[PDB]
């Protein structure tokens, strides 16, 4: 029930693309997704709103100890930008 | 011989500390200035005049 | 920024790693960003867009950082802070 | 590469006050050695800046200082900061070598032992200081002290007229006292940093005497700035003296000059002495006065052979705990009677002090120690 | 409209420079304000001076 | 006697006036720095 | 067993309770001096109680820093205190025994 449930709720056309890269052409692609896609927002959502709150960044730091490590792995970073943002590039 | 130092990489660090290296003088002139309380830079400051009327 | 033209291009290297950038983008730029595109978004770049990004997300920002392993001489997150800024600038 | 570890003189101070890893742990009582750091260059500082004013010579010794506290520009904050900044030095000597017993840092045995040297030359140099400005204390002060070597069998008349230069206190003893005050600090700022070196060699004991190593912190941010902090608060209390009641440590009599002929009724050395002082005149003997005088402070070199304890703090043994607190008290005791005159009550009083203290630190803190084993099952 | 503590550390704390340059700026006024300032307030507290004393002797 | 006597008190207003406002202050970051200790959070996760 | 043997006990809980380590998690032996024969012993002990002696160590000395205590009901109590050091720290001193025997003829 915690499953389907997840599926029903995410699964939803407007958050799938269908991808494809090689020997096809783009119509043969789109017939197919028309065929076996057709019927998956028959239903668009009465009030089930999947936003992305946005996410806090905090400037802190966890370090588990382990002397019984023979190397010691270290990650630091500092609150990037986003997808979209052109100062990515 | 500083000749090793000669480039465009060089002229462009050269630039880039050029702010740097200015508000590091204004910072030691205003320094200097304040520490010595210099009656001739100061006179011209308008406040800061403990010598007047 | 040719270390990255060459990344860029030699990523895109087959229908794999082609189809997930499709599929992807669509996802995250809304749109598929054409190879010209990010060429024109490099060249733009030059040594003050640079430090003017960099300055923008790293100076005198606070890091997040993350330890595991023989840990004992990661520095305290004090001492990594006042590294994220110069006493010179 | 970080030039702050590999060049020859960096290193050192990294290893001062920058790299060194230091106890998460340490609290206030741990400041006294900034303090006393502080207080040792100040001194040095003030110290000179009167030297190019004061003179030596019994004719213009006092002249010199008043000629300082009126004449000199400023004269007066800086001979003020420099009488009462010796003072700090006393109570923070004083608050460090408490510290110390109670937290069983004495178990570091150079560096306790570098620190009784550290004392007796800040007292001999102490002594020498108040001499200079030739008043009524510091003639007879130069005179009841300096003595007590005459109570050594055989040879003591030799020597007291041997640092005297003559028969009594005159000429040859203020140039000589000045000379030995200017070159002392210097001497006692090397020995500091040889105290400090075999610090270094172990690290830092803690509140809990248990062992930090599990949980040091860089001396780095942390413990300068707690140190910046706490000098401010030396700073705040020297400033209140000094600026607020001058005199209020300061025998009133060391005005009004020297004189070979009077002896003012009173007398006694220094507050920071008191406590040796009544300990000495607790005994009706030039021999046994003195001796015990001696004994009051170099059984401080001997704390660590009558450490008994299985634990090393007092942190955790409340026997000892109040047998310390005990001795403090007793010790304001000794300071009080070492401030009355040598009569009634203040006598038995200041003997029964005395023979406390020794009993205390030689026969009780050890039994403490040994019945808190017992009663851990140790 | 940020905050004024936002707004200060964008302009004059970032970069050490600025940073520093503030504070010998700000050392020069503080200690003329403060010195009038406290003096003031002494005075106030005070007036058994050579101050109001001298009005009496312009002569000689 | 102590010539120096109003200067001394002058002075002794500003040095307390000062430290009433720098006593605060080098404490308030000595607190700052001393935050991430203060507030840090052990947990112990033996094998098993 | 006696009515004066649980006396004797209670004045071992009362000075134990008033010693106060207990307060900080630590167990008895986490409060020794660390001498060469402790040292020894602390070097002998199997993996578990030598990282269970970090931890605790730790969370005092993390614990006196902030001058804070434990929870009443998380204070080590007494009887439950495990002398887990005891049994190498007397092996330990034993074996020294035996040594500064053997250099006495
Ligand atoms: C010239 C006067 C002295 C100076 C400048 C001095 C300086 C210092 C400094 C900087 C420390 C480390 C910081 C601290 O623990 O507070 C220290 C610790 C110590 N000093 Fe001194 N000290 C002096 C007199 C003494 C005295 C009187 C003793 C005892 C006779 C002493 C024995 C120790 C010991 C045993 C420690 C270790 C403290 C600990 O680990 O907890 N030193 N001293
Ligand atoms: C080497 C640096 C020092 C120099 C150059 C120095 C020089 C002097 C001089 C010339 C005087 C006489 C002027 C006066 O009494 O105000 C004096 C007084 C004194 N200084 Fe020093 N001294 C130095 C370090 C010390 C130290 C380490 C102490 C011990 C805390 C000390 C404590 C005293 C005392 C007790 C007096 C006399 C007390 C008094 O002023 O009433 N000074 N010093
Ligand atoms: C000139 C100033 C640069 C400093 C180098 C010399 C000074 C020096 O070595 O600095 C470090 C700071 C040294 N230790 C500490 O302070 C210190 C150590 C543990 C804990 C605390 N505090 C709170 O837990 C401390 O404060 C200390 O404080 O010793 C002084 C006596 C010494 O000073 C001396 O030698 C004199 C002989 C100069």
């Amino acid at each position: 029930a915690d499953l389907t449930e997840y599926l029903s709720r995410h699964y939803k056309a407007p958050r799938m693309v269908l991808a494809a890269a090689g020997g096809l052409e783009h119509r043969q692609l789109l017939d197919l997704a028309q065929k076996h896609f057709s019927g998956l927002s028959g239903t668009y959502d009465e009030d089930a709103v999947p936003t992305l709150s946005p996410c806090r960044f905090t400037g802190s730091q966890i370090c588990h100890r382990e002397d019984g490590l023979p190397l010691a792995h270290v990650a630091i970073a500092v609150e990037g930008p986003g997808w979209a943002h052109p100062d990515n590039v | 011989m500083l000749t090793r130092f000669l480039g465009p990489r060089y002229r462009q660090l050269a630039r880039n500390w050029v702010p740097t290296a200015q508000l590091w003088g204004a910072v030691g002139a205003v320094g200097l200035v304040w520490a010595t309380d210099w009656r001739l830079i100061l006179d011209w400051v308008p406040y800061i005049n403990g010598k007047f009327k | 920024k040719n270390l990255l033209r060459n990344a860029l291009v030699s990523h895109l290297d087959g229908t794999t790693p082609v189809c997930e950038d499709i599929g992807r983008s669509l996802l995250t730029y809304g749109r598929r960003i054409p190879l010209a595109e990010w060429e024109s978004r490099i060249a733009e770049v030059d040594a003050r867009v640079v430090r003017e990004v960099c300055s923008k997300y790293f100076y005198d920002q606070c890091p997040a950082v993350a330890g595991f392993g023989p840990i004992e001489q990661l520095p305290d997150y004090n001492r990594i802070r006042s590294g994220m800024f110069w006493l010179r600038f | 590469t970080n030039i702050r570890k590999s060049h020859p003189l960096m290193k050192i101070v990294n290893n001062a006050f920058i790299d060194l890893p230091a106890p998460s742990n340490i609290s206030s009582w741990w400041n006294f050695g900034s303090l006393l750091g502080i207080c040792l260059i100040l001194q040095i500082l003030t110290g000179l800046f009167l030297a190019m004013h004061y003179t030596s010579d019994t004719t213009t010794a006092f002249s010199s200082v008043t000629h300082i506290c009126r004449d000199v520009n400023y004269g007066w904050i800086i001979r003020y900061m420099h009488a009462n900044g010796a003072s700090m030095f006393f109570i923070c000597l004083y608050m460090h070598v408490g510290r110390g017993l109670y937290y069983g840092s004495y178990t570091f045995l150079e560096t306790w032992n570098i620190g009784v040297i550290l004392l007796l030359t800040v007292m001999a140099t102490a002594f020498m200081g108040y001499v200079l400005p030739w008043g009524q204390m510091s003639f007879w002060g130069a005179t009841v002290i300096t003595n007590l070597l005459s109570a050594i069998p055989y040879i003591g008349t030799n020597l007291v007229e041997w640092i005297w230069g003559g028969f009594s206190v005159d000429k040859a003893t203020l140039t000589r006292f000045f000379a030995f005050h200017f070159i002392l600090p210097f001497i006692i700022m090397a020995i500091a940093m040889v105290h400090l070196l075999f610090l270094h060699e172990t690290g830092s004991n803690n509140p809990t005497g248990i062992s930090s190593d599990v949980d040091k912190i860089p001396f780095h941010p942390y413990y300068t700035i707690k140190d910046i902090l706490g000098a401010l608060l030396l700073i705040l209390a020297l400033m209140l003296l000094v600026l607020f009641a001058p005199d209020l440590l300061g025998d009133p009599d060391n005005y009004t000059p020297a004189n070979p002929l009077n002896t003012p009724p009173h007398i006694k050395p220094e507050w920071y002495f008191l406590f040796a002082y009544a300990i000495l005149r607790s005994i009706p003997n030039k021999l046994g006065g003195v001796l015990a005088l001696a004994f009051s402070i170099l059984i401080l070199a001997l704390i660590p052979l009558l450490h008994t304890s299985k634990q090393r703090s007092m942190m955790f043994r409340p026997l000892s705990q109040c047998l310390f607190w005990a001795l403090v008290a007793d010790l304001l005791t000794l300071t009080w009677i070492g401030g009355q005159p040598v009569e009634h009550p203040y006598i038995t009083i200041g003997q029964l002090a005395s023979v406390l203290y020794f009993l205390l630190i030689l026969v009780l803190m050890p039994t403490a120690g040994t019945i808190e084993n017992k009663l851990l099952k140790w | 409209a940020p905050t004024l503590t936002a707004r200060l550390y964008s302009l004059l704390f970032r970069r050490t420079s600025t940073f520093a340059l503030t504070i010998v700026v700000g050392a020069l006024f503080f200690e003329r304000a403060f010195d009038q300032g406290a003096d003031a307030i002494y005075e106030h507290i005070n007036e058994g001076k050579l101050w109001k004393h001298i009005k009496h002797k312009y002569e000689n | 006697a102590e010539p120096e006597h109003d200067h001394r008190k002058r002075m002794g207003l500003k040095m307390l006036l000062m430290m009433g406002l720098l006593l605060p202050l080098v404490y308030a970051m000595k607190r700052h720095k001393w935050s991430v200790l203060k507030s840090r959070k052990l947990a112990y996760r033996p094998p098993k | 067993v006696s009515a004066s043997s649980r006396w004797l006990e209670g004045i071992r809980k009362w000075y134990y309770n008033a010693a106060g380590f207990n307060k900080l998690g630590l167990m008895r032996d986490d409060t020794i001096h660390e001498n060469d024969d402790v040292k020894e012993a602390i070097r002998r002990l199997p993996e578990n109680l030598y990282d269970d002696r970090v931890f605790r160590i730790k969370r005092a000395l993390d614990l006196s820093m902030r001058q804070q205590i434990l929870p009443k009901e998380q204070w080590t109590k007494y009887e439950e205190d495990k002398s887990y050091l005891e049994p190498y720290l007397k092996e330990v001193i034993r074996e020294r025994k035996e040594r500064e025997e053997w250099a006495k003829k």
